[PDB]
């Protein structure tokens, strides 16, 4: 049956600005089935306090979904998503960049 | 508003 | 201008592990106003956008009425699926469902949805008159005929030219400051360094409703499709949405490109140039 990969965007709600409070946002989209394991990594660790948009899907049918946390960034912290789901052998892992 | 009568496959 | 309103039904059996989850959402446009989950403490159709919350426990009694009768309905479509499949007791799959209308910029009904997949792939779906059935497996065939005996198509159309799009008009008036507003895109460049004789120009658009957008690059005003990087347009989590679109310039050539983004929220289309 049909599988389809995840595609992944890790980014914040607002540009980010040290000191200042935002969202930390993992999407995940263009998927099938529905069964996805998405966390979100605050330097390789999981945090623990993350929620996530209600299950949904686009015109050809595969599902989308936010996964969402409140944070403040720093300079040295480093963020990242890391999902699985079976078109994926293991963990995908993408970490945030600033600048996309 | 939700569609109000029973439809099955 | 246009509008839509939509409602997502999903179901997934769970062999061994009690009822197949259902999840039901619904949205007017690109916002959405209610969710109901099965596997949530309050078994109640709730409220996702401010607007929708002062309709009154008539509206979230009935709502809530209907949208356990939609997890029913697919509870047991599992099971007939399974059937016409000939598929084992053991595995997961998933029923789709989704349905709803469009008006245009008259208000006016303008189409009218209503379609269900099967894991992933069309199963069966309403014409655009309406009336008829398309229908591609041998097993949706029944199905089909089924529906074409119990006369649902036009049980259907009364709903879909009827009660769905008065509604959405009704929703369209108590949410006017959500759901006839545009935001406009507020738009930046970035510029990254790849290498010494080139550098990745992205043109990002943020802040905007609704979703639909073009963003663009040209060189010397020809159209840089094959070389742009285009990402999905995606949520920021406050009701608005986020783009970005890319171009590798070499050296000294940053005056050459052009992003070009259009958008309901501009009052013109905008030009941008690094600069």
């Amino acid at each position: 049956m049909i599988q389809r990969t995840p595609k992944i965007q890790v980014y914040s709600r607002h540009p980010a600005e040290n000191g200042k409070s935002n969202f930390l946002n993992c999407y995940v989209s263009g998927f099938h089935p529905s069964d996805i394991e998405v966390d979100l990594l605050k330097n390789g660790e999981r945090i623990e306090k993350v929620e996530h948009s209600d299950l949904s899907f686009s015109k050809d049918w595969s599902f989308y979904l936010l996964y969402y946390t409140e944070f403040t960034p720093t300079e040295k912290d480093e963020y990242a998503c890391r999902v699985n789901h079976v078109t994926l052998s293991q963990p995908k892992i993408v970490k945030w960049d600033r600048d996309m | 508003l939700l569609f109000g009568y029973p439809v099955y496959v | 201008g246009s509008h839509s309103m939509r409602y997502f039904f999903t179901s997934v059996s769970r062999p061994g592990r009690g009822e197949p989850r259902f999840i039901a959402v619904g949205y007017v446009d690109d916002t959405q106003f209610v969710r109901f989950d099965s596997d949530a403490a309050s078994q109640r159709m709730e409220p996702r956008a401010p607007w929708i919350e002062q309709e009154g426990p008539e509206y979230w009694d009935g709502e809530t009425r209907a949208v356990k009768a939609h997890s029913q309905t697919h509870r047991v479509d599992l099971g007939t699926l399974r059937g016409y499949y000939n598929q084992s007791e053991a595995g997961s799959h998933t029923v789709q469902r989704m349905y709803g209308c469009d008006v245009g910029s008259d208000w006016r009904f303008l189409r009218g949805y209503h379609q269900y997949a099967y894991d992933g792939k069309d199963y069966i779906a309403l014409k655009e008159d309406l009336r008829s059935w398309t229908a591609a497996d041998m097993a949706a065939q029944t199905t089909k005929h089924k529906w074409e005996a119990a006369h649902v198509a036009e049980q259907l159309r009364a709903y879909l030219e009827g009660t769905c799009v008065e509604w959405l008009r009704r929703y369209l008036e108590n949410g006017k400051e959500t759901l006839q507003r545009t935001d406009a895109p507020k738009t930046h460049m970035t510029h990254h360094a790849v290498s010494d004789h080139e550098a990745t120009l992205r043109c990002w658009a943020l802040s905007f409703y609704p979703a639909e957008i073009t963003l663009t690059w040209q060189r010397d005003g020809e159209d840089q499709t094959q070389d742009t990087e285009l990402v999905e347009t995606r949520p920021a989590g406050d009701g608005t949405f986020q783009k970005w679109a890319a171009v590798v310039v070499p050296s000294g050539q940053e005056q050459r490109y052009t992003c070009h983004v259009q958008h309901e929220g501009l009052p013109k289309p905008l030009t941008l140039r690094w600069e």
